[PDB]
DNA sequence: ATCAGAATCCCGGTGCCGAGGCCGCTCAATTGGTCGTAGACAGCTCTAGCACCGCTTAAACGCACGTACGCGCTGTCCCCCGCGTTTTAACCGCCAAGGGGATTACTCCCTAGTCTCCAGGCACGTGTCAGATATATACATCGAT
DNA sequence: ATCGATGTATATATCTGACACGTGCCTGGAGACTAGGGAGTAATCCCCTTGGCGGTTAAAACGCGGGGGACAGCGCGTACGTGCGTTTAAGCGGTGCTAGAGCTGTCTACGACCAATTGAGCGGCCTCGGCACCGGGATTCTGAT
């Protein structure tokens, strides 16, 4: 049979998912974790659906970018896979914790 | 009931730059945002200039400053230029 | 034509820049001039962004602006990016960009 | 429970879109925690600023509102 | 640059 | 491109 | 300056504890810095609400915005019980 | 004086001056300066209790911006609050990195 | 002139920072960040004491224009 | 007699990190802030609170960014700091494009 | 529980 | 924790 | 390696729904006039920043050695990618309803503004002790034996 | 293991200038008072958020095989750290000068404020073409040979 060779079919998933502009994270759990989230802060709390539109919209932002930032880290340790450790030093250069 | 926006000064200038290019209400929505995003941060600028020096008018020459703190180079001359050259326009009418 | 934006040949309302700027009270008073400066420096950013904006949706064989379209005017120009370096542009996307190393030999 | 709704392929995809060739096993559950403690640091505000109006309904203005706070624009949700 | 070269010409 | 717009502001102000 | 009341407290809290100049140029400065912070969070919140009023209100959720959390929970605490306290008396 | 009068030390009559020559609104209320004297009070109190501990660990009766430094470094919470800060002559906080010490 | 910060400077900095061994590179390449940070600060507060038509640069302005870019500086007459 | 490799670096490391005066030399660190002020308006005047301030926020800046380059350096497995990792710490950092 | 103190400010303050 | 302990006792 | 098989784009035909244009009106920007105050401007004064010289030293600089470290090369083996099946829950559409946001009308109480006055705070002057410095001493470290 | 050679904390003595305090003055905060509008409350209307239900089907879970890359190990060159001898200019003390920061007094140009006015922009409505979508064929593109 046909079968691609390890890593090609992840080059081309970069390319689709950096040319489109959707969402990656599924719209119903992401807003029944928002939900439960901010269940604890505040009882019987409501939510515009934009409001859980805009938190999943910076969510995802901030992922890619610290995404980015871990992907750069791990490459200069001459390496390709990504661990923790590249995401625990990008947060910590980063200030936040 | 009433909302303003700068969603027709936008389109306005949108048509003057590109004859025949349209924005989507989305768009109109974000450059909505960047307008008074831009607005805020020139105008607070200047309300910092003007109690740093014990002023309490806000003048020409403040905004001016305070377009050439914010806006990085290139773009900070250009609309310095601008500005000057329109407040000059104003005044000699 | 009564608008202080036709005495500045703008096409900003510098009557409304005023209001805010006095409404705001980001000082006690406000000058004449002031509006004025604010509605040209705003009309130029708009037709800055706006004239790559038209650019990109050009290149991409349409003719409507979307915040794609802005999200790739705004990161392919140094300025406005260090601008905007901190916004987050909605349905935005990201510049489309792979590390050299990934990439197959 | 409900942090298991990020599930893993949507990790994936959000790092495809980031640039990622490869990606470890260990990954998926630093990320979940990541995005967990992001979620609590913006929500928090939001919550705080709804309070304050007397509201029991967060508004997009709010979660806007704790994004700047946070050092962090957000355009295209009202004015 | 070329943008102000551009910047200028409007009309 | 400015002297016009200057004198068709400062025109129809008062008839009006 | 916060001189006087720096020093005041510097020795409510240790008796015995000078503060040399630039320590106590650090903490006037300290002082002001958040007093900004503060005074700016409430603006914006009233501006927010459509409100035109700072009241203990606004400075208490300013309060609940900055500061960390058993930071901001103790700070939340001596400001009503001081607010409290001088409604009470007069 | 209103500042006795709420059991303070700070300056509650100033802190209200200051409110209203601020412009940060149009009219300020009344318990407001109070609160704030109260909240700037507590953080005082707080950030010079810490200092004085780690002046009395350093033998010495006088308060040195090292001694803030390490107070506010020290404190996870004032480090968080007190980010993006420098304090001058506050030096750095005496660390090193396990892997760089020797076998 | 950038050439005054000598390599025994950046050496006790980088020892301050907690670093073991440095790389002959090192230098130049603190130099040019350095230039870079005092450019972008320094031309801030030119710009504070050009908006004060004053022609001296005060400590004050120095703290406006680091304020500027999120650097908060204590204890110089805030 | 001769100390080996690495123990006088230690004991720099221990005795600069517990004392805090400056540690570049006033005089060339002021004739460089005046050659670079030089570029913006001439015939400029500082006060010496002025210099001292801007003495001590690149003090600052650097040992920050000197720390977090021991970071990226030790992320790499290694334990000498290279201009790579510094370009990464201003990358992550966003100080750079 | 300074209402002592707070009483003797409304005095001292009124006394002036 | 210690804080606690420590804002009650004020006086 | 050239060729087979799998994305990928690019052509063309349809449907539609969101962008674009028109209209009434209404309320917000203009025009006219004033009035008092912020700010421009001239003048003096005195602080402080700049310029220069001598001279000590402490730091910088240049050099030699060698050793620990960066880095290239190999083996391996295990973890992660690609892929085919099966399971699952997102989701899209539709329906109900009730909490709660948004407006509007009234009352009043809380805060702005004024006058008076006096005490807290601030500039100034002064004494001394916490701390800086020096020195001999004892102790902790460490590197070759 | 160890001990001589280095570096460092320790204890004691001395000197000093920055801090802690006392004093006089003054101006800003407090007390008393009035006026008015910001907002707290209630009453109402209707958008819109939540909740449920059901069929689709695309996506997630899962298991499996294998190639590749993470990692440990080894060797080899070389480039920094250490220490020493030579140079130099940072720093300190001192002097002298003058520019401009800051304060004061004067005047007036201008922005807040108010009133009558009208048209610019907004909410609502209607229409069509830009675009999404569907479908097939040409086009690259990749992997085994």
């Amino acid at each position: 049979p046909h079968r691609y060779r390890p890593g090609t079919v992840a080059l081309r998933e970069i390319r689709r998912y950096q040319k489109s502009t959707e969402l990656l994270i599924r719209k119903l759990p992401f807003q029944r974790l928002v939900r439960e989230i901010a269940q604890d802060f505040k009882t019987d709390l409501r939510f515009q659906s934009s409001a859980v539109m805009a938190l999943q919209e910076a969510s995802e932002a901030y992922l890619v970018a610290l995404f980015e930032d871990t992907n750069l880290c791990a490459i200069h340790a001459k390496r390709v896979t990504i661990m923790p450790k590249d995401i625990q030093l990008a947060r910590r250069i980063r200030g936040e914790r | 009931t009433r909302k303003e926006s700068y969603a027709i000064y936008v389109y306005k200038v949108l048509k003057q730059v590109h004859p025949d290019t349209g924005i989507s209400s989305k768009a109109m929505s974000i450059m909505n945002s960047f307008v008074n995003d831009v607005f805020e941060r020139i105008a607070g600028e200047a309300s910092r200039l003007a109690h740093y020096n014990k002023r309490s008018t806000i003048t020409s020459r403040e905004i001016q400053t305070a377009v050439r703190l914010l806006l990085p180079g290139e773009l900070a001359k250009h609309a310095v230029s601008e500005g000057t050259k329109a407040v000059t326009k104003y005044t000699s009418a | 034509a009564k608008t202080r934006s036709s005495r500045a040949g703008l096409q900003f309302p510098v009557g409304r820049v005023h209001r805010l700027l006095r409404k705001g009270n980001y000082a006690e008073r406000v000058g004449a001039g002031a509006p004025v400066y604010l509605a040209a420096v705003l009309e130029y950013l708009t037709a800055e962004i706006l004239e790559l904006a038209g650019n990109a949706a050009r290149d991409n064989k349409k003719t409507r602006i979307i915040p794609r379209h802005l999200q790739l005017a705004v990161r392919n120009d140094e300025e406005l990016n260090k601008l905007l370096g901190r916004v987050t542009i909605a349905q935005g996307g990201v510049l489309p960009n792979i590390q050299s190393v990934l990439l197959p030999k | 429970d409900n942090i298991q709704g990020i599930t893993k392929p949507a990790i994936r995809r959000l790092a495809r879109r980031g640039g990622v060739k490869r990606i470890s096993g260990l990954i998926y559950e630093e990320t979940r925690g990541v995005l967990k403690v992001f979620l609590e640091n913006v929500i928090r505000d939001a919550v705080t600023y709804t309070e304050h109006a007397k509201r029991k309904t967060v508004t997009a203005m709010d979660v806007v509102y704790a994004l700047k706070r946070q050092g962090r624009t957000l355009y295209g949700f009202g004015g | 640059s070329g943008r102000s070269v551009r910047a200028e010409t409007r009309s | 491109k400015d002297d016009i717009k200057r004198v068709m502001a400062a025109i129809e102000k008062v008839r009006k």
